[PDB]
């Protein structure tokens, strides 16, 4: 019984309160399909989750032949890793490779960093970073001369203990955008959507596939339209895992079968 | 060793072949040592190795991980078959190569599927892919699922698409959408080229094929009048990866390696050298 640790990110895991009797709300598509909702626990009464990723966690349950309870991380934060002499990961990262997980099933960017640590699938969604800002701002994009030399006029961030966090980080060039956001990172994606429609920040920078959805619903907001970096999502897994050649075979099978392709129909596009 | 015999294919700008350096013997500047095996005649499998140079966008990932996993190699070009595909289940191709142990690993334009992760191992993807839709700039397509390629006689005149026969964008269209596969036969393009021109001139409204080789076909189309769907809207999305032997102890360090070149920028400058076209 594999233990999932996910996070709350639309379109990819949406978290909504159970009904009276504990069980979850019937619902369809309006293209007149089921939506498949599964209980979760988390910051800690039982939530109904669904979407694109519990998705794919439910084709992979029936294809590989287990059974899992799903759970959302508890310091809410994907993972990145820390100081503590020790080094610690923190978030989604963290759980798995203390056991707490047993496999990841969320937007989790694949990438060099965590990718010593743990094992990704096959990307199960390509996409990119871009950016975010409320209708009325107006920039250039990732180039824009209030990015590239910022103040506090024009503020922008990412989420906190992220892999954007860690992008910015690591590279030698980003250098001074990096000084800015660590000021002014958030600490989750939500919160920096709420605080760029309130004018509280002005650009948010982020994962596409999260932007572009969030952009299509709220009109307020739109993003640049560039994508100035390429990453993918991959499902976690620890070192040993028997679950890893299974897993990223069947992703390989979902993207030439359609359904991947169904999955971004019902969930990502407008 | 660490000395590894690796088989390649070409196919632009990927992989690039030329002629050895008039004649110094040696390969120059861009290049590195292909051997070729060219057969005598047809009638026989007796040949002899030519000596070649390749170059390109998978040469110079080849480049950088030799120095980055610390490994040497011979390189070499395949001769029977292209990528790879199953033949009365027997492979041939670049994936032939691997799963019979002649090459230890495959580099090149390979793209990543189930059907050769069962028999091989594959790295992380480092260029993405799918199967892609081209059009002459002002004609209307969200993509491979357009209603107006799975239906084509619900729309009067009926587009004319196609595809090149015989490769992965075939397979994967029969299989999944059985009447546009019995439609677009009468419209198969012998070559990318081929449909290319059927494109500019009038005679095809679509050409449907591997993403990242249409895209570099429409970054640099003189005129700039071919187009490609936008990236979200690519079908059975993947990847290029180097393929290895199952078990292979090169996999986690090739990986990791790919990662790091992807996360640090010199992913993105190989792709600015080989890839981007003067279109958009
Ligand atoms: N890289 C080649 C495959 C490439 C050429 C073929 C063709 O000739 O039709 N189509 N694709 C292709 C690429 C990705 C996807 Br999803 C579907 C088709 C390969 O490795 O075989």
């Amino acid at each position: 019984r594999l233990k999932i640790v996910t996070i709350h990110q639309e379109p990819f895991v949406y978290v909504k309160p159970t009904m009276s009797d504990g069980t979850c709300k019937e619902e369809f598509t309006v293209n007149g399909d089921p939506v498949k909702k599964v209980i979760c626990t988390g910051p800690t009464v039982p939530q109904c989750c669904y979407g694109f990723c519990i998705d794919l966690l439910i084709k992979l349950a029936r294809t590989m032949n287990f059974t899992y309870e799903v759970h959302l991380v508890a310091d809410g934060k994907f993972g990145t890793q820390e100081r503590v002499n020790k080094k610690e990961w923190n978030g989604m990262m963290g759980e798995l490779l203390s056991g707490q997980a047993d496999m990841i099933v969320a937007p989790l960017t694949i990438n060099n960093e965590r990718a010593q640590y743990i094992e990704f699938s096959k990307p199960f969604k390509y996409q990119g970073l871009t950016i975010l800002v409320k209708k009325g701002t107006r920039i250039t994009g990732i180039n824009d001369p209030r990015l590239r030399n910022p103040s506090d006029k024009f503020i922008y961030a990412t989420v906190k203990q992220s892999s954007v966090d860690i992008y910015f980080r690591r590279q030698v060039e980003l250098s001074t955008m990096y000084r800015h956001m660590e000021k002014h990172n958030y600490e989750s994606a939500a919160e920096a959507i709420q605080a760029v429609r309130d004018n509280k920040l002005h650009a948010f920078i982020w994962d596409s596939a999260v932007l572009e959805f969030e952009a299509s619903q709220k009109c307020d907001l739109v993003t640049t339209g560039e994508l100035f970096f390429r990453s993918g999502f991959g499902i976690g897994m620890r070192k040993d895992s028997p679950w890893k050649q299974n897993v990223s075979l069947s992703i390989l099978k979902s993207h030439e079968n359609g359904f991947m392709e169904d999955l971004d129909k019902t969930w990502v596009r407008y | 060793d660490n000395h590894l015999s690796i088989v390649t294919l070409e196919e632009a700008p990927f992989v690039i072949v030329e002629d050895i350096d008039p004649l110094t013997e040696t390969c120059v500047r861009n290049t590195v040592p292909c051997r070729k095996f060219v057969k005598i005649n047809n009638s026989t499998n007796e040949g002899m190795n030519v000596k070649k140079c390749c170059k390109g966008f998978c040469i110079d990932i080849l480049k950088k991980l030799s120095r980055t996993v610390k490994f040497t190699y011979d390189l070499y070009l395949v001769t029977n078959g292209k990528h790879g595909k199953k033949v009365n289940n027997v492979w041939n191709g670049m994936i032939g190569e691997v799963v019979y142990q002649r090459a230890v690993m495959a580099v090149g334009s390979l793209t990543i599927n189930e059907e050769r992760s069962e028999v091989v191992d594959f790295s992380v993807p480092f260029v993405e892919t799918g199967i892609s839709v081209m059009v002459s700039r002002g004609t209307q397509v969200t993509g491979l699922s357009d209603k107006k390629f799975q239906r084509p006689h619900d729309y009067s005149p009926p587009f004319r698409f196609g595809t090149v026969p015989n490769g992965s964008t075939e397979r994967n269209i029969r299989n999944n959408y059985p009447y546009m596969h019995q439609y677009m036969t009468r419209f198969n393009q012998r070559g990318v080229e081929d449909a290319l021109v059927s494109l500019k001139t009038g005679k095809l409204d679509a050409f449907i094929y591997d993403a990242a080789v249409l895209n570099y076909k429409a970054g640099r189309d003189e005129g700039c009048k071919l187009v490609t769907i936008g990236s979200g809207y690519i079908f059975a999305t993947t990847g290029y990866g180097i393929a290895l032997q199952k078990g292979s102890p090169w996999k986690r360090q090739i990986d990791l390696a790919l990662l790091q070149f992807v996360g640090d920028g010199e992913m993105e400058e190989l792709e600015t050298l080989w890839l981007t076209g003067i279109c958009h």
